[PDB]
């Protein structure tokens, strides 16, 4: 009945750097009934902020909450690598609780684009019936990047997952892989695999891409 | 009977080296699940047996 | 003080029911209602509902409703929860939640619903897959002066595989990434190296694969071709 929404999806933030998390309500509510978790990459979710604005305990002086009527804020001061994770807002009144969509909050850096390279099935994989396909997106930032499988330019849907690793400590980028899943029969009929990549790094859509056999 | 025992494999293959494990009723079904895992990672050879340390192996 | 248990991962097959158990440590049984709370991999917070055990109060997320039943069990103090109809999109970790409020609450006889969550427990992966115990078949992934090559550790149930290059000698440009589960209910995932090109016709690249709910211990030789 009340739906919650957050803004940014992603926020990217320097080391002395203050950003605002936003949680939007679909109709006017009470302060009372708003709280913020934090979700480490690794970690149960921890409880930042009850009632709007009241900072549970253990939680230090770099959090602090506000809000009124249908848009509430989180404020982050002074951001610490134990900070940088995933915030959710909750409404907790009435009868049903509801979660916002979350926000990740990851460590700015220039922007990379990230290195393509697509690999053709192996020939022991051939053999068993199945066939994959993998193109690999290599230390970019930021994390949003879009992957097309085109077989004989025929845009893919439904059989294609791809996986994201986590944020690098050391250089702050991510790296994505994507598995493209056919069987023999159906890899044997086409001629043509290519991988479109789009990412802001990258001033127009990069392509890798080979023929079965050479 | 549902007792299970737990049989080796052991792969010398040219480019894929090491073991695994399953547990069937019998060494029949054993090699059948074994063969099956051979030919999915794409090793092909001669296959022995040790029925002391119940271990298969493949060799190419 | 106040301190929540949580029962061990389970794996149950597509359309049937999944049970877990969450009991409390410390505080009090029947003032603060348990929330239940389950993340889908990759996806936000949910809440699946809400019981205070005994007292009888309780409500269910209108998508798990018809399909949940929450309960209790006085003796063992203990708080269970039962989804049916399980499908690929009930995967994930589920956790037990409530407001520790006045913790050991001392002739209180109340109750209380809604309040936010500062005690968690540790979460149970709930796993929905027709598959058994399967070794992985490690597959090759063959190759600015800079190459990539890789392994792609495919079909194997359970969760966790270990990848390391060269007995673990290679490090550096290595990235393993997270094991996806495909629909066919097994799991799939990929490991890669970038390095210099002027080594692929040098340098032997392998990659050790370590499956232990199958005791498996594997290696590749990644080959250009
Ligand atoms: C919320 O309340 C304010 C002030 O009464 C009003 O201006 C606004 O239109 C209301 N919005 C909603 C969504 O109820």
């Amino acid at each position: 009945e009340i739906v919650l929404t957050q803004s940014p999806v992603t926020l990217s933030l320097s080391s002395g750097e203050t950003g605002t998390l936003s949680c939007r309500a679909s109709q006017n509510i009470s302060s009372s009934w708003i709280a913020w978790y934090q979700q480490r990459r690794g970690q149960v979710p921890r409880l930042l902020i009850s009632a709007a604005s009241a900072r549970a305990a253990g939680i230090p002086d770099r959090f602090t909450g506000r809000g009124s009527g249908t848009d509430f804020t989180l404020t982050i001061t002074r951001l610490e690598p134990e900070d940088f994770g995933v915030y959710s807002c909750q409404y907790y009144g009435g009868s049903f609780f509801t979660f916002g969509p979350g926000t990740q909050v990851d460590v700015k850096r220039t922007v990379a684009a990230p290195s393509v390279f697509i690999f053709p099935p192996s020939d022991e994989q051939l053999k068993s019936g199945t066939a994959s396909v993998v193109c690999l997106l290599n230390n970019f930032y930021p994390r949003e990047a879009k992957v097309q499988w085109k077989v004989d330019n025929a845009l893919q849907s439904g059989n294609s997952q791809e996986s994201v690793t986590e944020q690098d400590s050391k250089d702050s980028t991510y790296s994505l892989s994507s598995t493209l899943t056919l069987s023999k029969a159906d890899y044997e009929k086409h001629k043509v695999y290519a991988c479109e990549v789009t990412h802001q790094g990258l001033s127009s859509p990069v392509t890798k891409s080979f023929n079965r056999g050479e | 009977t549902p007792a299970v025992t737990t049989y080796k494999l052991v792969i010398n293959g040219k480019t894929l080296k090491g073991e695994t494990t399953t547990k069937a009723v019998d060494a029949e079904t054993a090699e059948k699940a074994f063969k099956q895992y051979a030919n999915d990672n794409g090793v092909d050879g001669v296959w022995t047996y040790d029925d002391a340390t119940k271990t298969f192996t493949v060799t190419e | 003080q106040v301190q929540l248990v949580q029962s061990g991962a389970e794996v149950r097959k597509p359309g049937s029911s999944v049970t877990i158990s969450c009991k409390p440590v410390g505080g009090t049984f029947t003032n603060f209602a348990i929330h239940w709370v389950r993340q889908a991999p990759g996806q936000g917070l949910e809440w699946v509902g809400g019981r205070v055990p005994v007292v009888g109060i309780y409500k269910y997320g209108k998508k798990f409703h018809d399909r949940l039943r929450l309960y209790e069990d006085d003796p063992m103090k203990t708080v269970f929860l039962e989804l049916r109809s399980l499908t690929s999109d009930d995967t994930g970790v589920y956790y037990c939640t409530r407001w520790r409020g006045c913790g050991m609450c001392p002739y209180d006889t109340s109750s209380y619903y809604n309040d936010a969550s500062d005690v968690w427990g540790p979460g149970t992966k709930v796993i929905v897959s027709a598959a058994s115990t399967k070794g992985p078949s490690v597959f090759p992934l063959a190759p600015g002066g800079t190459a990539a090559l890789g392994c792609l550790v495919k079909d194997y149930f359970p969760e966790p595989v270990t990848v390391s290059w060269n007995s673990g000698a290679l490090t550096s440009g290595v990235h393993t990434f997270p094991a996806v589960l495909q629909s066919s209910g097994l799991y799939s995932l990929s490991s890669v190296v970038t390095v210099p090109s002027s080594s692929l016709g040098t340098q032997t690249y392998i990659c050790n694969v370590n499956h232990k709910p199958s005791n498996t211990k594997v290696d590749k030789k990644v080959e250009p071709k």
